[PDB]
């Protein structure tokens, strides 16, 4: 039965995943991120590294 | 008259000390028949593991052959007399009785003398014994209830010498020698140890009598419970079995009758029953239902939910009910001369005394439904269980399941 076994196994993976965004909005929210999203868009001029999300 | 009345019309049990130590017990009767009997204190819990099914063994060939006469002038005598010769063995008590004619009294008290005292253990009767044994245990594997309960037994103490079977393992009975049996005998069947219970047409002092010239030669001189689980598998069996309990107090505990009248309180199931099986210190308190395997389910549930509303909301009718329940099965099974004698006998091998049948019901009539409520709280809500499942046993729900029915979220 799912309900007294991997209720609690995912209730741990939630809170393991929580753990992962918080840490990663907490202490280094622009890890996953690039600096030139936050310069407002110029559509002259194409910034030299254009990548898309990782 | 009335009931208390009635009662009080019930004649005692008189009872003697003889200088070895044996208990003598008796209660007159007007009846012309009556059953003879000696309940030792020894069953399968003080048995270890080399020795598991000692008793049963000696219970098996204690009819066959004392040193006085032959096991065949034995049970010839007893067919004479017309009597019944009869004996059983339960994990903490063993018993041999004789169901005869009053006049027959003397001769059947020697009778037990010769069966107790000097039990002659032929080898070529032991072997016998030991096929026949080999022979019975498989066939009672057949009766699923008895494995149930021999499962939940085991499981329930596991490292306590309660959960042992009385029958015991096939390879301790192929290896137990008659040296063993000697041993046990002469460690167990000894005086102050057994009682000696008559009961029908049998005067006290007679008894006393026959009691002193054939039972005074006898020599003068941590329980656990565990709540685990056992689930045997085998899908051919038509309906599974199912046996649940929870620890129950020992013969000397008050709350014996408030739970006796839970248990009266308490169709999905086939077959449901409720049981209380007591023991010296412990003691299981619970549910055997049989089943169809696609119901199994539904049945723990209903039984558990009883047990919480029970527990939790306990009205006066229904606890009227169960009283009067427990009364009417009191008095009906004392009816008949060997009841009453077993009753005596383990009375006294249990409760000391003979337990009167006034202060049962002065004890019934204390129950309310608020001690109802509590005592069922102390001994079944929010406790770990043992259960014991024969097969089909797929939708039974998994322990954790179980044991969180034990307890609800609303209360």
């Amino acid at each position: 039965t799912f309900h007294p076994y991997y209720t609690i196994k995912d209730a741990l993976g939630l809170l393991l995943f929580l753990l992962s965004l918080m840490t990663l909005t907490l202490f280094s929210p622009d890890l996953l991120g690039d600096p030139d999203n936050y310069t407002l868009a110029n559509p002259l001029n194409t910034p030299p590294h254009i990548k898309p999300e990782w | 008259a009335t009931f208390a009345q009635a009662l009080q019309f019930v004649p005692e049990t008189q009872v003697s000390l003889l200088d070895n130590g044996l208990r003598v017990a008796s209660e007159q009767s007007s009846q012309p028949t009556c059953t003879v009997g000696v309940w030792i204190d020894v069953g399968s819990r003080f048995e270890t593991e080399k020795n598991n099914g000692a008793g049963y063994f000696l219970e098996h060939l204690a009819f066959k052959g004392t040193k006085n006469r032959p096991g065949s002038a034995l049970e010839k005598e007893v067919e004479s007399m017309g009597a019944h010769l009869n004996a059983y063995s339960t994990r903490e008590h063993t018993a041999y009785y004789i169901k005869a004619l009053s006049k027959d009294l003397p001769k059947a008290v020697e009778l037990l003398g010769d069966i107790v005292q000097n039990c002659s253990l032929e080898d070529s009767q032991i072997e016998k014994e030991r096929d026949v044994i080999l022979r019975e245990m498989q066939e009672n594997d057949a009766s699923m209830r008895d494995v149930v309960f021999n499962y939940l037994h085991a499981t329930a103490f596991q490292g306590t010498p309660l959960a042992q079977a009385v029958e015991g393992p096939s390879e301790n009975v192929r290896k137990l020698s008659r040296a063993d049996l000697t041993e046990y005998l002469s460690t167990h069947y000894k005086a102050p140890r057994m009682v000696l219970a008559a009961a029908g047409g049998v005067e006290h002092q007679q008894l006393l009598d026959l009691a002193q010239k054939h039972l005074g030669g006898i020599p003068w001189t941590p329980c656990r419970f565990t709540g685990s689980e056992i689930r045997h598998r085998d899908d051919a069996l038509p309906f599974a079995h199912v046996a649940i309990a929870v620890e129950g107090p020992g013969w000397a505990s008050p709350d014996n009758v408030a739970l006796q009248v839970a248990n009266a309180i308490i169709k999905l199931c086939q077959s449901f029953q409720t049981f209380s099986i007591c023991y010296a210190e412990t003691g299981l308190l619970g549910a055997h239902f049989v089943c169809d395997r696609m119901k199994i389910d539904d049945m723990m549930f209903v039984l558990q939910g009883q047990w919480m509303r029970l527990c939790t909301s306990a009205t006066e009718s229904e606890v009227a009910r169960g009283k009067n329940i427990l009364r009417n099965a009191l008095v009906s099974h004392l009816d008949g001369t060997t009841p009453v004698c077993e009753d005596i006998g383990r009375s006294l091998l249990t409760y000391g005394r003979r337990i009167p049948l006034a202060e049962w019901e002065s004890r019934i009539a204390e129950v309310d439904a608020s001690v109802v409520r509590e005592i069922c709280s102390k001994y079944i809500y929010d406790q770990c269980p043992a259960v014991a499942g024969y097969g089909p046993i797929e939708q039974l729900p998994d322990y954790n399941r179980i044991r969180s029915g034990m307890f609800w979220l609303r209360f």
